[PDB]
């Protein structure tokens, strides 16, 4: 019964420009078991609409999911992905960094 | 599409 | 490109909450085209790419039937695994199965797959001869013996060499306009100071397809691995992929570093330098 901590990447579909509509992604991978919670937050509050891909995995059995929503970035607002998993001691929040 | 085949463990 | 159909099944038991959840996802190359989820509102095989959506009711009826069959088999396998491993009906467990076929340059099967995991570890896998099995442990050896006695490699090899490849060719032909594409990456180098003496150079590749790519950093033409960070290739959301690789560099030394990008959609590997 092995357990594996998720990797988290939070990133935009397209290079960001202030005021230009875009897509906000949270890509969680490499976790076991598959039971996981992922949220997209703006200014510390869960987004309005956030959907995800169907659970799949890579050849080494490592699960992956994409959570995504539309967003229009700007200098004032902060965007973040929050993950809950058995391997994490309470939620892990990763901020969206336009450099990554 | 899936394969009509499948055997058990 | 070199083409592939693959299905990925995950079953997860959940005692106290009914039958195990079964999820199947189907891919042509790096494009998901179908899904079955036993927890969807009307569980059936659902299209996930526009082109397959035009398959008639026979396709959906049979595909659903086979997915449900796969789900039932995985329920039996979960139960069987409780016996083999001496485990309780009250705990949660996971089976993952991947299988599929690679279409060779001669229109023949280049490579076939049929491999599974129990609770995140290898259970049993079909070897590349498509005629023998590797069992990961003594429990999976029970399954090996069974499958050897019932000629299962032979039956599954017939699907991989025949029907699997037939479906793959149909899908490729049907969804040609979108599946038989090689989108090169849009590439660039960014620069992000770490301190007043160190900076990060980040080489970006965006909007590429298929997912296979190579991204490396060189310093003075020498492959650099020290102070390097490459992120896992990640989906764009729109059927494209992205990756970046960064190096941490002494301030003033930036122009000794080149990033190198290889991708099937590129007529020739790329060489990039920070262009402020
Ligand atoms: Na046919």
């Amino acid at each position: 019964m092995i357990q594996r901590t998720p990797k988290i990447q939070v990133y935009s579909r397209h290079p960001p420009e202030n005021g230009k509509p875009n897509f906000l992604n949270c890509y969680v991978s490499g976790f076991h078991p598959s039971d996981i919670e992922v949220d997209l937050l703006k200014n510390g509050e869960k987004m309005g609409k956030v959907e995800h891909s169907d659970l799949s995995f890579s050849k080494d059995w490592s699960f992956y999911l994409l959570y995504y929503t539309e967003f229009t970035p700007n200098e004032k607002d902060e965007y973040a992905c929050r993950v809950n998993h058995v391997t994490l001691s309470g939620p892990r929040t990763v901020k969206w960094d336009r450099d990554m | 599409m899936h394969p009509a085949q499948t055997s058990q463990w | 490109g070199s083409h592939s159909m693959k299905y990925f099944y995950t079953s997860v038991s959940r005692p106290g909450r009914g039958e195990p959840r079964f999820i199947s996802v189907g891919y042509v190359d790096d494009t998901q085209f179908v899904r079955f989820d036993s927890d969807a509102e009307s569980p059936r095989e659902e299209p996930r790419a526009p082109w397959v959506e035009q398959e008639g009711p026979e396709y959906w009826e049979e595909a659903t039937r086979r997915a449900k069959e796969a789900a039932q088999t995985h329920r039996e396998n979960l139960r069987t695994a409780l016996r083999y491993y001496n485990q309780s009906e009250a705990g949660s467990h996971t089976i993952q199965k991947m299988y599929g076929c690679d279409l060779g340059p001669d229109g023949r099967l280049l490579r076939g797959y049929h491999q599974s995991a129990y609770d995140g570890k290898d259970y049993i896998a079909l070897n590349g001869d498509l005629r023998s099995w590797t069992a990961a442990d003594m429990a999976a050896q029970n399954t090996q013996r069974k499958w050897e006695g019932n000629r299962y490699a032979e039956r599954f090899r017939a699907y991989l060499e025949g029907e699997c490849l037939e479906w793959l060719r149909r899908y490729l032909e049907n969804g040609k306009e979108t599946l038989q594409r090689a989108d090169p990456p849009k590439t660039h180098v960014t620069h992000h100071p770490v301190s007043d003496h160190e900076a990060t150079l980040r080489c970006w590749a965006l909007g590429f397809y298929p997912a296979e790519i190579t991204l490396t950093w060189q310093r003075d033409g020498e492959e650099q691995t020290q102070d390097t960070e490459f992120v896992e290739t990640r989906p764009g959301g729109d059927g494209t992929f992205q990756k970046w690789g960064a190096v941490v560099v002494p301030s003033g030394e930036e122009q000794r570093y080149t990033c190198h990008v290889q991708h099937e959609g590129l007529p020739e590997p790329l060489t990039l330098r920070w262009e402020p």
